[PDB]
């Protein structure tokens, strides 16, 4: 009869999940709901652009500060090219994943029901053309993010503690 | 999930702040002639130089002690306030 | 995630609102039901039992709070600018009213090209006329519109329209009352510690920061003893 | 040694603990403490000549705890002053 | 109905029955 | 039934109703002045045990007259109560501070000449040497209390156990049984105070030193 | 009784004719003195009664504690400053606060520690008084009873009411006397019993009228 913070998934005890503060806190749930992957109404291309931008931007750093040429004068260029190559490989990964997973002309099988039960429209990211647009946007955004990180770090040479 | 899992009683943090300032800010007659909070304030005073860690200076021990005390005080205050509404001890 | 409808709708109102003694607030006055902003249930003296008196006191409190916020800001900024480097007759608020009796008169940020007033009599007369006009307008009404709520006229006094929604309007009421009460408390500070220390607020703060344990109000505890 | 500060501290601690236990200010054999630190009455089954219900086990427990506290106070006051 | 009582099986609402929900799909 | 009157953790003889708080100290089966060696030859036929502290000791046959017995009981009670205050007043001064360095005196029997000569009475370390300015006040105050006690019995209160609201404010005597044993406790503590006083008088007369210092010398050495 | 009821002794004695309606005589210390009309509302009257009783008790404690050091000093007990209105500055002395000139006693030196301890403890007890605490719950804001009635003197209603009246009268006397303490400290600059000795010495010369010509506003 106590408070009992922990609850079953949407009140259903026979679904394989739980309601924890980590899962569905108002702050955590708000944060996850507004991530580009979970903005179902937005076109897949723009979500892919945002995801690729973020991922290339964060990927530039490790290659630059850990690559084999980190002690040379081409450290920045080598790291940026390594990040771009990883982005390209992941673009091939996304393309083949979409080819294998989705077939042209089929409806989306993503969950179209909210926790409350609003029964919204199915997400178009889980479609052949949706995933193709997502992959193209991710490629463009990844290259853009790598270029932006290289420009900020080296072409413009903003003052940063570690680089 | 009721969206108030951490039942918000904002007086808890202030009560814990008072109840941790009171014992920590005490002129102990022991080897520490002064109080530990003054040491934990001196540490930052000597460590305000930008872009540099303490580097194993006498600042980490006081930081850890003070903040462990603060965290345990806050946790015990939360538990004490929210156990009265329940019947954990009544 | 879920879509939320029932929220913490104006925790500052109702019977479950925070109280002035916190957990030790049991004997809440019956007339203080949390209807109005800033209602912490603090009327130990019972000076607002009569609803008409309670409304009068609310009006007085809001006007005092607004004037106190204005006064605190006007006492604080001049010293901040003086420390920045701006030069004028005097930095402390309680000696800035006598600058008009200096050789250069009253200089606004020490700029003769600005107001550069000379006679205190003219300033006083102009203030009397203008403030009487506006005070009468507030009591009854005037160019900016007749009075609907004497405390919160709104309308022409709400150009930016931050008080559109009633809920955010109540939240802003609470915020305004709290910030104003803090301002009044700090102004009473200013007064008492200017009487005692004889120094400006920010320089008192600086000297406290220099040595907090030794330089505090207790250093002035013996300055008003009657037997010496 | 009778008038020494150590003797006074120990006597005071033991007497105070015995007084608290006997007069229902501390847990005893017939005075159980709940989770709320409220003292309830129980039948320990030990018969005693004390009208209040102070048993020999209660006396031994109170004396032992009083000695513990008195030793702590004595050594602390010696180390500090 | 799924939520009318303690029943958690409903042929008219199979997505609710099987747990086919979208937790964060704004 | 009243303030610290249900406070039944001070009885002295009763864990439970097994005894009624008055079965001993009264009646035929009570402790006597020679323990089990009181084969009846000195226990008179008027000391049956109705009154507190009755141990059957009337060697000299003073209380053989019932009227005199009541007078003696009252007289015993009064020196008994006054003895209790006196011994407390003779010892507490010398448990707080000590040494007669100033015009203060830790010795009970040397505090009375303190005013008479040198300085005046200096409470704990009210002056000069005026005897007949304490004397008159004390004589006046006592004469009226003394006079108001022998008279002014409200309607039917015992002139030595009034038990109203000014002499029994704490209401220890609400329960008759707890009044029966408290009377025994009063008289027995009073008798102890009286023996202690005679010890102080005799010890002061012989040794001439403060009573506690006599104890310290006796025990330590 | 005599004090409670329509026919009660009034503050003006035989000259009292305008008895306020709200002052009937159902509360202790009701002499019918309300000429400012500051207790007309029942709730305001209850709040004023609570304030009066708390002020009375604090004034009793203050009056006893302001003159106890004076009497002890007159006897010969050594203090730092026996006078009440300089008794608080000895915390700044190098020897600290001796509490009857005994270094083995409290022997406090830091006013900050005293202030913090007082704040915490007084906040706790004040809050308990408002809402209840260890020493019983709150039923009557100013007459709790129970843990604060250990001797049980307030058992029957009659003695309890008479004791109410006696409490409020001694308390009003103490409040008057403490206002006197404050004013005399402000003007004379000497302790209360020292002023008493001066008045007894030369009542005609050493009195309040001697200080009438000290606050003359020459400018
Ligand atoms: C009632 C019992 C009583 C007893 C046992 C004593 C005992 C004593 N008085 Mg004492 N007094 C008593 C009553 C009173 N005395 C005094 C005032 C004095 C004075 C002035 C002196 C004594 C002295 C004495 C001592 C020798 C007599 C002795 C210690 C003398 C003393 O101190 O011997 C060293 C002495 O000088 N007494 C007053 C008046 C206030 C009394 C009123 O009842
Ligand atoms: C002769 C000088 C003398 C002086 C300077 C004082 C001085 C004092 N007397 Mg004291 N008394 C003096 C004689 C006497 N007094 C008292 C009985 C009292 C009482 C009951 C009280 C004092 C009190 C006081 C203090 C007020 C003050 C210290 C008060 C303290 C107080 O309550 N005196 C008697 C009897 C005296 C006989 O001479
Ligand atoms: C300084 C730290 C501290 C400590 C040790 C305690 C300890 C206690 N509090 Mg307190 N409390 C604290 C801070 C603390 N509290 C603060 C900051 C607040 C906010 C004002 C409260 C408010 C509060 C309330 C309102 C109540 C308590 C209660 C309690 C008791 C419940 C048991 C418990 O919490 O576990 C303590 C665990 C142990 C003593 C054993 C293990 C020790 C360590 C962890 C190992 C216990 C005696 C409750 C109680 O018992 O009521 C009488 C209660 O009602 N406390
Ligand atoms: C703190 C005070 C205190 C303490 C430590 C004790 C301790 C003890 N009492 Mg108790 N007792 C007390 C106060 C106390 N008593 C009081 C105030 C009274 C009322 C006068 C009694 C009446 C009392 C009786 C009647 C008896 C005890 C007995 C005992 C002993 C139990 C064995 C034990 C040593 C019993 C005893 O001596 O058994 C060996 C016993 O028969 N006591
Ligand atoms: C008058 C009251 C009084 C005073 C002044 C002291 C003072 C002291 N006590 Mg004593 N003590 C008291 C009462 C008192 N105690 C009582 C009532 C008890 C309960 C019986 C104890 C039980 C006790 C024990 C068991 C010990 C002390 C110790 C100490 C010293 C603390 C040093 C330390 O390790 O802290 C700093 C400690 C920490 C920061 C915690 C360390 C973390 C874990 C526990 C290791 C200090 C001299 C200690 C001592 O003598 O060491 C020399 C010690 O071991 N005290
Ligand atoms: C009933 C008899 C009695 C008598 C005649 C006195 C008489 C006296 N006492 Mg004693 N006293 C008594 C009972 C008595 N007291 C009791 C019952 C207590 C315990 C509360 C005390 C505790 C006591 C203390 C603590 C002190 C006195 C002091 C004094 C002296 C100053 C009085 C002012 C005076 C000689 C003072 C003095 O000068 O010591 C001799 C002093 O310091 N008395
Ligand atoms: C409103 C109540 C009140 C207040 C605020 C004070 C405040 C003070 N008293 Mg006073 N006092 C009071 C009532 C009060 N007293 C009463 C009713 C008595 C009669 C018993 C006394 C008797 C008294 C003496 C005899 C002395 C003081 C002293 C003091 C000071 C130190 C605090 C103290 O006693 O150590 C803390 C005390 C304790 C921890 C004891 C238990 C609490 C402080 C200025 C001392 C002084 O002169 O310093 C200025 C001192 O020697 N007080
Ligand atoms: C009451 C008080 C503090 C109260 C703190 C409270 C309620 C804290 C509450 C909270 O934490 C909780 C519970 C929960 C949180 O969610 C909310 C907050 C709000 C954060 C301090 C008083 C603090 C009071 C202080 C410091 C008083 C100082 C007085 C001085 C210095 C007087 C000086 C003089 O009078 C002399 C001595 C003599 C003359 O000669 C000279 C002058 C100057 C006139
Ligand atoms: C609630 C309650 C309850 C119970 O029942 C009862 C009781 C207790 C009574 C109550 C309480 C109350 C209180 C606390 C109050 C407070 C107040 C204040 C502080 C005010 C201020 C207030 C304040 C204010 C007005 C302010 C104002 C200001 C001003 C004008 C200013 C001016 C100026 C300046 C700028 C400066 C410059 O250089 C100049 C000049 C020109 C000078
Ligand atoms: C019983 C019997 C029986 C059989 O038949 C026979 C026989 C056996 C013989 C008998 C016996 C008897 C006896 C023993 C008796 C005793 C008595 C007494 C002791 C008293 C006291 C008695 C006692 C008393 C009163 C007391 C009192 C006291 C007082 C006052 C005091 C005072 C004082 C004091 C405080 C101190 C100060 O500083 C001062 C003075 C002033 C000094
Ligand atoms: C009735 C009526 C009626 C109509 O309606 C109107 C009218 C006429 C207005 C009214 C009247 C009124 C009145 C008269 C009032 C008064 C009051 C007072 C006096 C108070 C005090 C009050 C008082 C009080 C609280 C007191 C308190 C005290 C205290 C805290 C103390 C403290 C202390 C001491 C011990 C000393 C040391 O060293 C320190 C200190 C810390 C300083």
């Amino acid at each position: 009869e106590k408070y009992q913070v922990i609850e079953p998934l949407n009140g259903d005890p026979f679904i394989g999940g739980f309601e924890t503060p980590v899962t569905s806190s108002p702050l955590i749930a708000w944060y996850l709901s507004n991530l580009p992957a979970y903005r179902t109404a937005v076109a897949p291309l723009l979500r892919g652009v945002e995801i690729g931008l973020a991922h290339g931007y964060l990927l530039v750093g490790p290659f630059v500060l850990a690559g084999p040429l980190r002690n040379s004068a081409v450290r920045g260029e080598a790291g940026s090219l390594a990040a771009a190559g990883l982005v390209t490989i992941l673009t091939m990964c996304l393309t083949i994943y979409g080819i294998a997973s989705f077939k042209e002309g089929e409806a989306s099988k993503a969950p179209s029901l909210t926790l409350t039960g609003r029964q919204k429209e199915a997400d178009k990211l889980q479609t052949a053309e949706g995933w193709a647009s997502f992959t193209g946007g991710w490629f463009f955004g990844g290259l853009s993010g790598v270029a932006w990180a290289y420009f900020l770090l080296y072409v413009i040479n903003l003052p940063y503690p570690v680089k | 999930f009721n969206r108030d899992w951490l039942r918000k009683d904002l007086s808890v943090i202030g009560f814990g702040l008072i109840g941790w300032l009171a014992p920590s800010s005490l002129p102990v007659i022991n080897g520490n002639s002064l109080t530990g909070l003054f040491l934990g304030s001196i540490g930052p005073e000597l460590a305000h130089f930008p872009t540099g860690p303490a580097l194993t200076s006498p600042f980490w021990l006081w930081m850890i002690t003070w903040h462990v005390g603060l965290f345990i005080v806050l946790t015990l205050g939360q538990i004490g306030f929210k156990g009265r509404q329940d019947g954990y001890w009544n | 995630r879920r879509t939320v409808k029932s929220t913490s709708d104006s925790i500052w109102y109702g019977a479950d609102r925070p109280k002035y003694l916190g957990p030790f607030s049991g004997e809440t006055p019956s007339y203080l039901t949390g209807e109005f902003a800033g209602d912490y249930g603090w009327d130990t003296a019972g000076l607002s039992s009569d609803p008409e008196t309670f409304a009068r006191n609310r009006e007085l409190e809001v006007i005092h709070a607004r004037w106190a916020m204005l006064g605190a800001l006007g006492c604080l900024t001049p010293e901040l600018l003086a420390k920045s480097g701006v030069k004028f007759g005097e930095a402390v608020w309680f000696k800035a009213g006598a600058q008009i009796f200096s050789e250069g008169g009253l200089d606004y940020l020490g700029n003769p090209s600005l107001v550069h007033a000379q006679s205190i009599l003219a300033i006083w007369a102009s203030q009397v006329v203008l403030m009487g006009a506006v005070e009468g307008y507030r009591v009854a009404g005037g160019p900016l519109g007749e009075i609907t709520d004497p405390i919160y006229p709104g309308g022409s006094f709400d150009p930016l329209g931050l008080a559109d929604d009633p809920d955010t309007f109540a939240e802003l009421k609470v915020k305004e009352i709290k910030n104003g009460r803090l301002a009044m408390f700090s102004m009473f500070g200013f007064f008492v510690q200017a009487i005692v220390t004889g120094k400006g607020p920010l320089e008192n703060l600086n000297d406290h920061l220099a040595d907090p344990v030794a330089n505090n109000a207790w250093a002035y505890a013996t300055n008003f003893v009657p037997g010496n | 040694y009778i008038g020494s500060s150590t003797n006074l501290i120990m006597v005071a601690s033991t007497t105070l603990m015995l007084f608290a236990g006997r007069f229902g200010l501390a847990p005893s054999a017939n005075r159980k403490s709940t989770a709320g630190l409220k003292l309830v009455d129980r039948d320990s089954g030990l018969q005693t000549g004390d009208p209040a219900g102070f048993t020999a086990t209660d006396t031994l427990a109170c004396g032992a705890l009083g000695h513990v506290i008195g030793v702590g106070i004595v050594l602390g006051l010696k180390a500090t002053a | 109905k799924y939520g009318e009582k303690s029943v958690y099986f409903d042929l008219g609402e199979i997505d609710n029955t099987t747990g086919n929900w979208d937790l964060y799909g704004n | 039934m009243t303030g610290i009157a249900e406070w039944y953790k001070v009885y002295g003889k009763s864990v439970a109703p097994d005894q009624d708080a008055r079965a001993p100290y009264y009646g035929p089966n009570r402790p006597l002045w020679k323990g089990p060696f009181t084969k009846p030859k000195d226990v008179p036929e008027y000391l049956k045990g109705e009154y507190p502290g009755d141990y059957g000791c009337d060697i000299f046959k003073l209380a053989r007259l019932p009227a005199n017995y009541a007078r003696l009981r009252t007289q015993e009670l009064m020196n008994g109560r006054w003895a209790m205050l006196g011994i407390t007043g003779c010892l507490t001064p010398e448990l707080i501070n000590s040494n007669s360095t100033p015009g203060f005196e830790p010795v009970w029997f040397n505090t009375g000449a303190q005013i008479f000569s040198d300085a005046g009475i200096d409470y704990l370390g009210i002056n000069a040497h005026s005897l007949f300015a304490v004397i008159v006040v004390q004589a006046l105050l006592m004469g009226l209390a003394e006079y108001a006690r022998i008279k002014f019995v409200p309607e039917g209160a015992d002139p030595f156990y009034p038990g109203g609201k000014t002499f029994d404010p704490l209401g220890f005597s609400s329960d008759p049984e707890i009044l029966a044993e408290l009377k025994v406790k009063e008289i027995k503590n009073g008798r102890l105070a009286m023996m202690a006083m005679a010890g102080l008088f005799a010890q002061g007369a012989v040794t001439g030193v403060s009573p506690l210092q006599n104890l310290h010398d006796w025990l330590h050495l």
